[PDB]
DNA sequence: GAATTCGAGCTCGCAACAATGAGCACAT
DNA sequence: ACACTGCGAGCTCGAATTC
C-alpha cells in the first residue's frame, strides 16, 4: 500500500529500504529524495554517530561499492528525506541547524589562528630563556 | 537430586550443578514452552550434553502431548556414540531412582558401512563402494527371482529382516552402532533396516547433520517421522558451510569426460527411453561447449537456462524430472552398481538444480587456473550463496529447533543468514574455580615491530623473525605441548623453511620437538601418535598445523596436550576466490551484512573454535595467545565469544614477545598448584 | 604508555624504578612497591602521605621522604607526619647516609653543579 | 577573594580506514 | 558517488598554596 498514490503492490525501490511509505512509481530522484552518504549527513547536517542509529526510531541504511576503492570497503547510504526529518527532530527547527553551523566554521578558523600563535610563543620561549639567564 | 526448574522436576544425573548450568536448562524450558526456536551458546562439550538431555527427556514426562521425539543431530560418528553414553547414564540413573522399567527407546543412526553384518560387503572402505555392492544384493530386482528362493546371490540378514522385524519393535535399552549389530548379530536381523525403521517409534534419536538438512536424504528417512519434536543443533558453528555444500555441486573436464563413457554403457545396453539418451548427450555437449571458452569468468544463474534452449533446445519442463528418470532408467535396466554411474548421476543432479532453485544461486565458470596465467584447466562451479534454502523445511516442518555450539561468536549473525526469528537468542560463561584460561594478544614483536599476517607483511625477515622469536621464547616456559596454528600450509612451509636457513628452528628443536601436520593422513596420523607420546614423557613436543585442517576441527586437546594454543596470524579465507566474492555480493543486498563484517565473522568463529580446544573439564588449564596485531582491533575481540572474551583484559592487549612469556610464565605457575 | 611502563615495572626483573609525579594519589594499580623514595611532594598534604604510604604496604618495606633541610621543606615534612604518628608509625632521622661518596654518583665537581643553576634559574 | 600548578574526567572534532588458500559423512 | 578507531584540544572541576 503506497502512501503517495494509493496503488496496490508486492514491493518497490523504497519500504524495503528507508522504511518511506511510496511506491516506486513516482520515483522523482530530484522531485521527492536522494541517496546520501553516510560521511556527507554526518558532516553536512551536523549529525553524530549517536543519532542515525540510536534516536528512536532507527533509520537504517544500504551497503554499496565503494567507488573509487573496489577492493577495500563498504559505501553506507542513507535517505536525503529521513535525514532533513531527523535534523529537524534533533536540532529544533530549520534555521536552528545553520546558527549552530556558524559558531563551527570559525571555530576551525579559531584553531588554524593559535595554532601559528602557540608556535611563537613555544619556539621564542626557548631563545628569550638564554638571554635572561646570567 | 531432585532439581527444579521453574515448573519442571529435572532429575539431574549428578549431586553438583553448576550455577550458569541452572539458567542453560532455566533459557531451554523458555524455548519449549513457547514452541519455538532458540540460539544457545554454552561453552562445553559435556555438561552441555548431559543438562540438554536432562531437560528435554524430563521435559516429555509432564507434557508427552506437546513433545513426543528429540532429534540430536550431532557432527560425525564419534559425537554420536558419545551422546548415547550419555544417555545410559542418565537412564540408569532413573533405573536406580525409580526402580521400574519404561517405554523409552533411543537409537543412533549413520551410514552402511558403520551398520554391516554380511562380510564379503563389509571390509570395503569407500563409503559409496559398500553402497553399490549392498545395492548388487538388496534391489528389488535381485529379490524378484528370490521369490523362487534359489541359489543366486542376495542378503541373508535382509530377506530374514522384513519377514519377522515389523510384527514386534524394539523393546528398550538404548542402542549404540555397536548395539545395533550385536542385536542384529544374535537376532541375524540387518542393523541398518532396523534401525531405519524403528527411528519412527523412538524417543531420542541421534544422527548427523545429512539426515536433516540434505534435501534429497530427508525426504527418505525423516520425512514422516514426527510433527511436535525437538531439533537440537549440537556444535552448530558451521551451518552456514553445511547448508551451502548440501546445495552445490561441482563440475570440471574430469567429471564431464567419465559421463561420455557412461553414455556409451547405456548405449550398448538399450540394444541388448532413446529420447533420454539424445537428451543427456545433448545436454553433455552443451556444458562441454560452456567449459570449451578460455576466456573471462562469468556467471549467469537464470540466464543459463535460456542459452541451454538456444544452441540445444531443451527447456526446464522436462529439465525438473532429470534426476527423476535417470533414478528410474537404472532400475529398469537392472545394473549391478551405481557407482559407477556416479558422474552421470551429477550431471543429472546438477540438472534438476538449475532447473528449480534460481534465486539466490550463481553458475561461475573459470577457464582461468588458479594463480597461474595459462593452464587448461577449466571448472565450472554451480555454487549456492543463500545458507537458508536447506532449513526451510526444517524451521518449518519441526516444532521447536534449537542451534547449540560452543563459539557462536555474534548471537545475531544466525538469525541473519539463516531466515528464521529465535524467541531466546542467549549467551552463557561457564563458572571456574581459578582463571582457567588466559587469553593474550602478543602485538608488536620484541624491537617494536609490527607482528600481523597480511598480505604485504609475509615476505620481509621482520615478522618472520618475530614469529620464530616468539614460538622459541614460548617453548622454554610452556610445559608439554604446544599447538601452533599456522594461517595456510604454503605459509607454513615458507616460515619454517624460513626458521630453518636462520638460526631459529635449531634452537626450538633443544626444547621441544616439532611435528609437521601434513595433508595426506597417513603422516599425520603417525605425527599426532607421536606428538601424543612426546608430551607423556619428559620432552614436550609442538604440533604446527593450519586453522582450517583435519586436526583443528576433530582433535580435542585434552589437558597436558596442548597447554598453550598459538594462532600465528587471524585464518582467514582465501578472500579474492570468484565464489566468495560472488557470496558476499549476495550478503549486501540481502541481509545488509558488510563484506568485511563477514569475512571477520568466519575467521573469529575458526580462530575461536580451535583455540576453545584446549579446555575440556573441570581441572583444565590452558594457555592461548592469539599472535597477531589485528585481533587487538575492536571488530575482531568483540566477535570472540564471551566466556573467552571475559578474560582479555586492557593489559594483555598489546603485548610484545618478551612481555607474554612473563604473563605465560606466572599463569602456568600459579596453575600448577593445589586448590 | 602510561599502561605498558606500569606493566613493565611488575613482570619484568630488569626494569626496577619508576618516577611517577602526582598519578598516584589514589586507589591505582601500582604494582606492590617495596620501597618508595618520595621526592617534593604537595605543601602539608598529610592526606597525600597516607596515600603514598598505601602503595608500601599493598623491616618487610620501607619507604623515604627526601627532604632539603634548613629550607621551607623542613616545616612541610612535620606537617605531613602529623598524620602517620597518631597511627604509630616512627619517623627516623637519617642524616648521613651509609657510605654516599664512595660510588659513582652524579654532581661531583663544582663545575657540573654551576650548569644546573643555570638551567633551574632560567626557567622563571 | 582570586589566581597558580597539575591532575582529573567528559565531549567531541580530526584524520582516514582495508580482506589472501587446498579435499571423505550421507540417500536408490 | 568515501571513509573505523585512537588522540589530543577545550571545559570544568579539586587540593593546597601564593598574592
Ligand atoms: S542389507 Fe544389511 S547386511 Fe547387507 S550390506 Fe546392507 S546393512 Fe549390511
Ligand atoms: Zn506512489
Amino acid at each position: 500500500i503506497c502512501e503517495e498514490c494509493g496503488k496496490e503492490f508486492m514491493d518497490s525501490y523504497l519500504m524495503n529500504h528507508f522504511d518511506l511509505p511510496t511506491c516506486d512509481n513516482c520515483r522523482d530522484a530530484d522531485d521527492k529524495h536522494k541517496l546520501i552518504t553516510k560521511t556527507e549527513a554526518k558532516q553536512e547536517y551536523l549529525l553524530k554517530d549517536c543519532d542515525l542509529e540510536k534516536r528512536e526510531p532507527p533509520l537504517k541504511f544500504i551497503v554499496k561499492k565503494n567507488p573509487h576503492h573496489s577492493q577495500w570497503g563498504d559505501m553506507k547510504l542513507y535517505l536525503k528525506l529521513q535525514i532533513v526529518k531527523r535534523s529537524l527532530e534533533v536540532w529544533g527547527s530549520q534555521e536552528a541547524l545553520e546558527e549552530a553551523k556558524e559558531v563551527r566554521q570559525e571555530n576551525r578558523e579559531k584553531m588554524k589562528q593559535k595554532k601559528f600563535d602557540k608556535k611563537v610563543k613555544e619556539l621564542r620561549r626557548a631563545v628569550r630563556s638564554s638571554v635572561w639567564k646570567r | 537430586m531432585k532439581l527444579n526448574v521453574d515448573g519442571l522436576l529435572v532429575y539431574f544425573p549428578y549431586d553438583y550443578i553448576y550455577p550458569e548450568q541452572f539458567s542453560y536448562m532455566r533459557e531451554l524450558k523458555r524455548t519449549l514452552d513457547a514452541k519455538g526456536h532458540g540460539v544457545l551458546e554454552m561453552p562445553s562439550g559435556t555438561g552441555k550434553t548431559v543438562s540438554l538431555l536432562a531437560l528435554i527427556m524430563a521435559y516429555q514426562r509432564a507434557y508427552p502431548l506437546e513433545v513426543t521425539k528429540l532429534i540430536y543431530c550431532s557432527r560425525t560418528v564419534p559425537e554420536i556414540e558419545k551422546v548415547i553414553e550419555e544417555l545410559r547414564k542418565l537412564l540408569n540413573f532413573y533405573e536406580k531412582q525409580e526402580g521400574e522399567k519404561l517405554p523409552f527407546l533411543g537409537l543412533a543412526l549413520s551410514s552402511r558401512k558403520n551398520l554391516c553384518i554380511h562380510p564379503e560387503v563389509t571390509p570395503l572402505r569407500f563409503g559409496k563402494d559398500v553402497d553399490g555392492k549392498c545395492h548388487s544384493l538388496t534391489a528389488s530386482y535381485v529379490r524378484a527371482q528370490y521369490q523362487h528362493d534359489t541359489s543366486l546371490p542376495h542378503c541373508r540378514f535382509y530377506e530374514e529382516f522384513d519377514a519377522h522385524g515389523r510384527e514386534v519393535p524394539l523393546p528398550a535399552g538404548i542402542y549404540n552402532l555397536d548395539d545395533l549389530k550385536a542385536l542384529g548379530r544374535r537376532q541375524g536381523w540387518c542393523p541398518y533396516f532396523l534401525a531405519r525403521y524403528s527411528i519412527l517409534h523412538a524417543n531420542v534419536v541421534v544422527y548427523s547433520y545429512h539426515y536433516l538438512l540434505d534435501p534429497k536424504i530427508a525426504d527418505l528417512v525423516s520425512k514422516e517421522l514426527a510433527r511436535k519434536a525437538v531439533v537440537v543443533f549440537d556444535e552448530a558453528h558451521n551451518i552456514d558451510n553445511v547448508c551451502i555444500d548440501s546445495m552445490s555441486v561441482n563440475l570440471t573436464r574430469r567429471t564431464l569426460d567419465r559421463c561420455q563413457g557412461n553414455l556409451e554403457t547405456l548405449q550398448k545396453t538399450v540394444l541388448r527411453a532413446e529420447h533420454f539418451l539424445g537428451f543427456l548427450r545433448r545436454l553433455l555437449e552443451y556444458v562441454k561447449w560452456r567449459l570449451r571458452v578460455q576466456h573471462v569468468v562469468q556467471e549467469s544463474p537464470p540466464a543459463f537456462l535460456s542459452g541451454l534452449a538456444q544452441r540445444v533446445c531443451i527447456q526446464r519442463k522436462p529439465l525438473r524430472f532429470c534426476a527423476e528418470r535417470l533414478r528410474s532408467l537404472l532400475h529398469t535396466l537392472e545394473i549391478t552398481d551405481l557407482a559407477d554411474f556416479s558422474p552421470l548421476t551429477l550431471l543429472a543432479n546438477f540438472a534438476t538444480l538449475v532447473s528449480t532453485y534460481a534465486k539466490g544461486f550463481t553458475i561461475i565458470i573459470e577457464p582461468f587456473d588458479d594463480r597461474t596465467p595459462t593452464i587448461a584447466n577449466p571448472i565450472l562451479h554451480f555454487s549456492c550463496m543463500d545458507a537458508s534454502l536447506a532449513i526451510k523445511p526444517v524451521f518449518e516442518r519441526f516444532q521447536s529447533v534449537i542451534i547449540t555450539s560452543g563459539t557462536l561468536s555474534p548471537l545475531d549473525i544466525y538469525p541473519k543468514i539463516l531466515d528464521f526469528h529465535p524467541v531466546t537468542m542467549a549467551t552463557f560463561t561457564m563458572t571456574l574455580a581459578r582463571v582457567c584460561l588466559c587469553p593474550m594478544i602478543i602485538g608488536r614483536g620484541n624491537d617494536q615491530v609490527a607482528i600481523s599476517s597480511k598480505f604485504e607483511t609475509r615476505e620481509d625477515i621482520a615478522v618472520i623473525r618475530n614469529y620464530g622469536n616468539l614460538l622459541l621464547e614460548m617453548s622454554a616456559v610452556v610445559p608439554d605441548g604446544i599447538v601452533a596454528f599456522f594461517t595456510s600450509y604454503q605459509y607454513m612451509e615458507s616460515t619454517v623453511a624460513s626458521w630453518y636457513e636462520q638460526g631459529i628452528l635449531e634452537n626450538i628443536q633443544r626444547n621441544k620437538l616439532l611435528f609437521i601436520e601434513t595433508q595426506d593422513g597417513a603422516e599425520t596420523s603417525v605425527a599426532l601418535e607421536k606428538y601424543q607420546e612426546a608430551c607423556e614423557n619428559g620432552r614436550g613436543a609442538i604440533l604446527l598445523s593450519v586453522a582450517r585442517g583435519k586436526v583443528s576441527e576433530g582433535i580435542d586437546f585434552v589437558h597436558h596436550y596442548g597447554r598453550a594454543v598459538i594462532m600465528f596470524g587471524v585464518p582467514y579465507v582465501y578472500t579474492q576466490s570468484r565464489i566468495l566474492k560472488a557470496r558476499l555480493e549476495y550478503l549486501r543486498d540481502q541481509f545488509q551484512i558488510r563484506e568485511n563484517d563477514f569475512l571477520t565473522f568466519d575467521a573469529m568463529r575458526h580462530a575461536a573454535q580451535c583455540v576453545g580446544r584446549a579446555i575440556r573439564g573441570k581441572t583444565d588449564y590452558g594457555l592461548m595467545v592469539f599472535a597477531d596485531k589485528r585481533f587487538a582491533r575492536g571488530d575482531k575481540r568483540g566477535k570472540l565469544p564471551r566466556w573467552i572474551q571475559e578474560h582479555l583484559t586492557d593489559a594483555n592487549l598489546n603485548l610484545t614477545v618478551d612481555e607474554g612469556v612473563q604473563v605465560a610464565k606466572y599463569f602456568l605457575r600459579q596453575m600448577a598448584q593445589p586448590f | 604508555e602510561r599502561m605498558q611502563i606500569l606493566q613493565n615495572f611488575k613482570h619484568n626483573p630488569k626494569i626496577n624504578t619508576i618516577f611517577i609525579s602526582k598519578v598516584g594519589d589514589t586507589s591505582f594499580d601500582l604494582p606492590e612497591a617495596n620501597v618508595l623514595i618520595q621526592i617534593s611532594s604537595h605543601g602539608g598534604s598529610r592526606r597525600q602521605e597516607a596515600q603514598r604510604l598505601g602503595r608500601v604496604l599493598r623491616y618487610n618495606a620501607f619507604f623515604y621522604s627526601l627532604v632539603s633541610q634548613d629550607t621551607q621543606e623542613m616545616a612541610y615534612s612535620t606537617k605531613r607526619q602529623r598524620f602517620l604518628v597518631d597511627q604509630g608509625y616512627s619517623f627516623k632521622v637519617i642524616t648521613k647516609l651509609a657510605g654516599m661518596e664512595e660510588e659513582d654518583l652524579a654532581f661531583s665537581t663544582k663545575e657540573e653543579q654551576q650548569q644546573l643553576l643555570q638551567k633551574v634559574l632560567a626557567a622563571t
